[PDB]
């Protein structure tokens, strides 16, 4: 759909999982409660935001252990692009819009 | 002094350094050694130190020699490596040591100290949520976690296939968790444990690099070291599945093994020894191994200056030339460096390098042990000491590498990682019938094959008449034992089957009957016949293999590593050979805690054949048996096979029926010795052609020959040569009224087959027991106890007919077993 | 290039002679290794030759520095020193390796080939007189005759005591001739052998000294090394004797150990590794080792690099930072020089050295072995090889050492040792009645011992109750099964007998239940409170002593040293405590080899303990069974004692009537675990003043109480723990038609008491043998068979109550334990 | 006796034997018809001769491969006196005259 994004795990033990982006915020963390649930030790409890403010979509760090990665770089926030790579811990999504 | 004196002087500190330094070097986190830290003065003064000294070639100060020396050898890293024979391995550690280390990046420590969260959390988990987990805590040596991730990372970094590793309970649920990545709801499904024993496999994913690796973990007993030649075997028929080493075609050895010890079992244990044997040789090298010791300086309440008689656990890793690094617990950064060069060393030279982590054992040996009892200093020293990851974030503080933001950061992961478990557990409330018989041609050419000899290869003159007399065998019958193994492995090779045989003189045999292997007289080239096999006529492979080796004088790793190569290739045929089975009790631990018992326990199943040379011939009481009484006591429903073969045919059957059968059961085989050479122990073309295996036998008089069965009384059961001594005494007193019935099959006894032939028998009125064993030994304690109670109708009343009840084997002399053997042969005649 | 680059090569070619000149070394007698043979030019040229040097502090040319490094280490010596980490010790050797060696004389030269005379002459006699003498040739090794020679009269020279040998079978009868002395009648007294495993005394009289010293061979099976501990646990038995060594009252260690090896097994047997790992041990320690390999490098078909992955056979030596020297074989001067100076550091440092004898074996590895099949290469270069004896005659003519008329003499005198043993040969054509029961002054002095602390001791909070519990046990009974063990040991310690008690964190007890040392809290100080009973009230020595000690992590080399204990002094009380019985099979090849058959096969006596842990508590497959079954299918009539105790006083009866039966004997016991802190489990005073061993058992309501015993009709014949357990169900269901009874004593079988005692049950009409081990295990595979044979009037219809048959001594799950156990004792009542 | 002399063993296997030197040659050696019949792999089938000539007794080689020795000195033949050892392979003897 337009204005919505996407989100495919294609490194991780959920390999092929889908997370659609359709929210103003889509949290990404080892929370059970968290919208993008990524079981790894590597993942903090709260890790990631997905941000969706006017129309671009953004990924922000919140104070994880790890980090977070954007096309092989260290980021605190970024603006997505179709075919990004989002690394949080051990996972790499692809950011498809 | 002159200046050459004190160059002179310089050039032996550097030496003293090099070799020496691990003794100065700050690897005890505890610093238990009051007395453990001047080399400097010795002709050298405070005045030298801005003189310049040559050095390989630049002229440096003597301050920066001994800061280069000091960071080198002297920090939290005790480098051993001047005992090593190869200049070249020398000279790639003093290199790589010696060189200015640029320090961690932040995203490096921030992954050390997220494995030390992951590690600890796992830990608090553990302790608080279960009762009686104080045997199996990780704590005081959590920095084996990133130290094992380094490791394998590292094994990614090469693209290697898989880690598989060995190592004994401390830690093993938190491996599991950390290491192996196995969910929560797998490690605690039902928690009472056998959690602490099973095998597992998983995917390890690099954090900073592009690659993925295998990981996986093996099946143990609780005998500390058992495991370590298992691995080993497992590893090597993972490597020769794909392609990789000694029998591949690259030298990437691209399954590494990662075994994990004890400080006071790396010590005791002589299959550490017997395992660190095995490393280079052609039969049993995997490439290397990484030894890591969770050095705990502690074995339950025993200190090391009662556990062993060296300055480090690790010494006997000086056996193989092997480097060895100590390396202190309390530094995951150069724990986790180390782990990356061991990797880097294994890959450059194929040889194992031995990690020394030194660390302690918080809590006591086990739940109600209070260890300051036995030990009082060392358990004060611990009472003070902080936790290696709060020390950690401390460092990181200190050092300004992460902000206090990030520490909050950290400190927030590890309540996260704590409430990531406890949420997680809380949420948690046949046989194949196949045909065993080959055609005509099958065994023409295996015997073709001996005589089909490579271009100018020159025969021993001793060895042609062997080759000659089995294309004679091949073509006319008259097959005896050694022949009919060597018709058995050659045919599962030209049907694609991997057969690997080893055993100590199994190339040529220890009667000199195999010649499995044939040496060029000029040159001194091998030659295998059965290699011919792996290729069909038309050239294309079969995917068969015959891998033959001589083993190391080794019983306890050879066992053990033959054990592990089933484990490790389910397909393949594996055959280990005792010299004389009386030697086999030197691999007890391995016949008792692996073959007969992993399936009941682990569920891990294990299609391993031991040959063992047995019979009663006066050649002593280490020479004459493989103890069929204690493998038949160690036997359960659907353990083990236990065969005695009296036939060359029907031991080809036993063999090909153990290859073909699609089960995973050990075969233990009582092999012959004098009845190899037995000119009336010989086989029928036919046997091989339209036969199958016979677990029971009758005299070929009745079965083929003019034989009235009516006219038999005394019927006598037996197994082994034994048999045709029996029969030629017959023949000799041509006597109808007696009858001999062979259990070729001893486990499991085959109850139906044996009351159909005893059928055949109406008029027997006294049935024996026959065998060459005393009284205690042989088949006799089990078959005694359990005929008469499975047949009743057939067993009861089954007297015993044998030598005398012996605390060993047998007589020490040859002619008292010669008026035994008499005395049975008179008895079953009297 | 300046003369300080030129002098720091000089210094750093001067440590790489001492570390790798052993590689470059001509010690291959036969020279196989075509590539073994410059390190010289590294910035050095022959014009630097004549520069003078500075060495420790005189200067030197090169090529005097030169001449002496390759005297030193490239001759026909490799010296290996550079690993150890002790400098003293490597500045020692390089003293007495770098300087210029004055040449035997005359006397010794001549002393040296009438020795290779005498060992030549003996192999060729054996060759001769024998066939099938082939395997056990020295033929192509004579050279460790003045080899072992120089070893023993070099400890002659230091005036020690004893040399005792511990060898393979290679070479022995030509040891027993020409080292132990034993005259030519005894050693061929009647030839067909067990004369290759049996022990021997003899005096040897030094040649050119004034000293006598005493020199014995060990018994040892077939199996090779497996002796190695055993000798040194004799060595030290003898030591503790002589009042020598680590227990005496001087560090000469005047009891020294000589051990052979063969180079395959040297290399492949574990048991090697723990046994150099006991060499500087508290509890083990013997001084150090001689070892001598007999390298001929071969090991019957199999090729050195198919039998290690190291330079050399003797590498794991480098595991206790041994010194290491390789001989040249066919140096025998060489040989004899290097036996002296290993003799010597053995004196100097207390630690072992090895002797790495490069020779060849002459002939196949047995009677009717072309060895040239296998290694033809080997054998075409051995076939051309002129003898030891022949070539030292030739190289003594060739350097004037002897005239032509002294080779004649040394001929005459070589035929005259030949004609010596061919004439020779030619011409040969109890129970003691004591009372193990003390008086309750002896129970109260032995608990008193445990309060009576040394001045300013502190005891940990913990282990102050256990010491006020055993003055409590000792004045008012309800005595545990901990107490009683000491109660036993103590009170002979009172009566002058020599205890020794080892094993895995033994002192304290695995179940922390022993406490036979205690540690201050305060200053790591320790008490042992059974050694004030070494002391009478008077002061006097009873000659009695505690020796306690916690083994290494061993089993295999524990057992071995425990077994070799108690045969070098028969007077001695010697245990073994396993960790649990469970990995006591780590140690099977001993108890085969040894302790279960030594007797039967050598005459060999032994008197040794062995505490096995036993018992089902769903602790899993590897805590639970010490496998009964397996030492009861081991025993034969007089082998072994095998017990299963369920009192604290009857077992405190079973050991001292161990101790005090004047009958060497090994006694097997299966140990409790839970059972030690069982409050039934208990016993009164009387149970130790006024009663002896029972070896059978009735409830104490048939003999104390008011029990009936005509009211019985189901008969349970158990042993163990399970009894309390049944005898608890009895007393909750008041059930008088049920009575078990105990069998104390597993082997002998008490068959006259069992008899007995179910006389005194009238009325039954059903028995039942009730076990907690599985079918197939425990004593029933063993009673079920004999029981109805030895007592057909008491057990002909005998049932069996367990476990059902297993794999593995238990089922992994606790839970199902608990299912399994209930099951039993509900059938038993059923 | 006046005129004879006495050899006894004092260090050797046969420890406390005495032979009496009443001949004018007494043969001592390994060959088991040698007079004094010295058992061991040191001494020499033909080995040394204790010979009277006049009054004097003389010890003398007779070709043995480790020598004779009088009170600790190599000999090729010597004069004895009461009290002198004669050492024959591992053997030391005492004279007495
Ligand atoms: C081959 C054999 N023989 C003996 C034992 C006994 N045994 C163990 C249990 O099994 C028993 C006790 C317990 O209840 O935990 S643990 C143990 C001490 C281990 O010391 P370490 O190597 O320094 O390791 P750490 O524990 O990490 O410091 C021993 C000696 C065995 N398992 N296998
Ligand atoms: C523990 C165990 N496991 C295996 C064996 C078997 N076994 C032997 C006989 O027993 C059998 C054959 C024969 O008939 O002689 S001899 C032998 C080779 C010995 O090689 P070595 O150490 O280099 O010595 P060398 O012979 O002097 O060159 C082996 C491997 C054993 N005895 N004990
Ligand atoms: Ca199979
Ligand atoms: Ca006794
Ligand atoms: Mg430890
Ligand atoms: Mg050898």
């Amino acid at each position: 759909p337009s204005g919505s994004a996407l989100l495919v795990v294609k490194r991780g033990p959920n390999a092929g999982s889908r997370f659609l982006l359709d929210q103003p915020t889509t949290s990404a963390g080892r929370h059970p409660d968290s919208d993008i649930f990524l079981d790894d030790v590597t993942v903090s409890r709260r890790h990631a935001e997905f941000r969706l403010e006017g129309g671009e979509f953004q990924v922000v760090d919140v104070g994880s252990l790890n980090g977070t990665y954007v096309n092989r770089e260290p980021v605190d926030s970024a603006v997505l692009a179709n075919g990004d790579e989002v690394q949080i811990g051990k996972f790499r999504l692809v950011f498809l819009t | 002094d002159s200046i050459e004196d004190k160059n002179a002087r310089v050039i032996e500190l550097i030496a003293a350094y090099r070799n020496r330094g691990h003794l100065m070097a700050d690897i005890d986190p505890l610093r238990l050694d009051n007395t453990r830290f001047d080399v400097n003065s010795h002709g050298l003064t405070l005045w030298d130190l801005d003189r310049e000294f040559k050095v390989d070639v630049q002229r440096k100060k003597l301050r920066d020699i001994l800061s280069v020396l000091r960071d080198a050898y002297c920090r939290h890293v005790g480098v051993e490596y001047t005992h090593i024979l190869e200049p070249e391995q020398q000279r790639w550690i003093q290199e790589r040591v010696e060189t200015k280390h640029d320090k961690p990046t932040v995203a490096e420590q921030k992954y050390i100290l997220s494995k030390l969260n992951a590690a600890e959390a796992f830990e608090t988990f553990l302790q608080t949520k279960y009762v009686g987990q104080k045997r199996f805590s990780l704590e005081g040596a959590e920095t084996v976690i990133p130290m094992m991730d380094a490791v394998i990372d590292q094994c990614a970094e090469h693209g290697l296939d898989e880690v598989v590793i060995a190592m004994p309970h401390r830690g093993r649920l938190n491996v599991l968790a950390n290491i192996v990545g196995k969910p929560y709801s797998q490690i605690f499904s039902e928690f009472e444990d056998v959690k602490y024993h099973l095998g597992a496999t998983g995917t390890y994913i690099q954090m900073f690099g592009d690659n993925d690796i295998e990981v996986s973990l093996t099946a143990n007993p609780s005998h500390l070291e058992a495991v370590d030649p298992v691995l080993e075997g497992l590893v090597r028929a993972k490597q020769d599945l794909l392609d990789t080493g000694e029998e591949g075609s690259d030298n990437r050895f691209s399954v590494v093994p990662l075994m994990l010890h004890g400080d006071a079992a790396f010590a005791g244990q002589g299959v550490v020894a017997e395992t660190l044997n095995l490393a280079l040789l052609r039969g049993y090298r995997t490439g290397g191994t990484i030894h890591i010791v969770v050095n705990n300086q502690i074995g339950f309440t025993t200190a090391p200056t009662d556990s062993r008689s060296s300055e480090y656990c690790t010494d006997v890793a000086k056996m193989i030339g092997a480097p060895i690094f100590h390396v202190n617990g309390d530094d995951p950064e150069a724990c986790a460096w180390v782990a990356r060069l061991a990797v880097d060393f294994r890959q450059a030279f194929k040889k194992d390098v031995v990690i020394d982590m030194l660390c302690y054992r918080r809590r006591g040996h086990n739940e109600g042990d209070d260890p300051s009892m036995t030990q009082p200093y060392m358990y004060d020293v611990i009472d003070t000491k902080r936790g290696s990851r709060k020390a950690y974030t401390e460092a990181l503080i200190g050092r300004g590498d992460i902000s206090m933001k990030e520490a909050e950061d950290a400190l927030r992961d590890y309540q996260g990682q704590l409430e990531a478990v406890f949420n997680e557990v809380r949420e948690l409330e046949i046989p194949s019938k196949l045909a065993t018989a080959v055609d005509k041609a099958m065994l023409q050419r295996i015997g073709d094959a001996h005589l089909a000899l490579p271009e100018g290869f020159t025969v021993h003159p001793r060895v042609r008449p062997v080759l000659e007399k089995r294309r004679e065998m091949a073509y006319e019958g008259r097959i005896d034992w050694a022949f009919a193994e060597l018709l058995a492995l050659g045919s599962l090779i030209a049907e694609g089957k991997l057969v690997r045989l080893s055993g100590q003189d199994t190339q040529r045999g220890t009667f000199t009957q195999r010649h499995a292997v044939i040496v060029d007289r000029k040159t001194g080239e091998e030659f295998t016949p059965l290699q011919l096999l792996a290729t069909n006529p038309d050239g294309t492979p079969t995917g068969g293999k015959f891998l033959v080796y001589n083993s190391a004088l080794s019983e306890f790793a050879a066992v053990g590593f033959e054990y592990g190569y089933s484990v490790g290739n389910p397909d393949a045929m594996v055959l280990w050979e005792a010299q004389f089975g009386d030697f086999v009790n030197g691999a007890q631990s391995i016949i008792d805690e692996f073959i007969s018992s992993g399936e009941a326990k682990w569920g891990q199943l294990s299609d391993v054949v031991l040959l063992l040379p047995h019979g009663h011939e006066g050649q002593g009481p280490d020479h004459t048996s493989g103890r069929i009484e204690r493998f038949l006591q160690l036997w359960a429903e659907g353990s083990m096979t236990i065969a005695m073969p009296s036939t060359p045919a029907n031991y080809f059957h036993l063999l090909r029926r153990h290859g073909k059968d699609g089960i995973q059961r050990p075969l233990i085989v009582f092999t012959p010795k004098s009845m190899l050479r037995n000119k009336a122990a010989v086989s029928d073309i036919r046997d091989f052609t339209e036969s199958k295996f016979r677990s029971v036998l009758e005299e070929p008089m009745y079965t083929d020959g003019e034989g009235d069965r009516n006219k038999v009384t005394r019927l006598l059961l037996t197994s082994g040569k034994i048999y045709y001594e029996l029969a030629a005494r017959k023949a000799k007193e041509n006597r109808e009224d007696v009858a001999i019935v062979r259990i070729e099959q001893l486990a499991p006894l085959p109850r139906r087959r044996l009351a159909e032939t005893l059928d055949r028998y109406p008029n027997v009125k006294e049935k024996f027991w026959v065998q060459e064993e005393p009284a205690n030994q042989g088949a006799w304690p089990s078959f005694g106890l359990t005929l008469p109670e499975i047949l009743p109708d057939h067993f009861t009343g089954l007297k015993r007919i044998s030598r005398r009840a012996m605390s060993a084997p047998s007589s020490g002399s040859s002619k008292v077993h010669a008026v035994e053997q008499q005395e049975i042969l008179d008895t079953a005649f009297g």
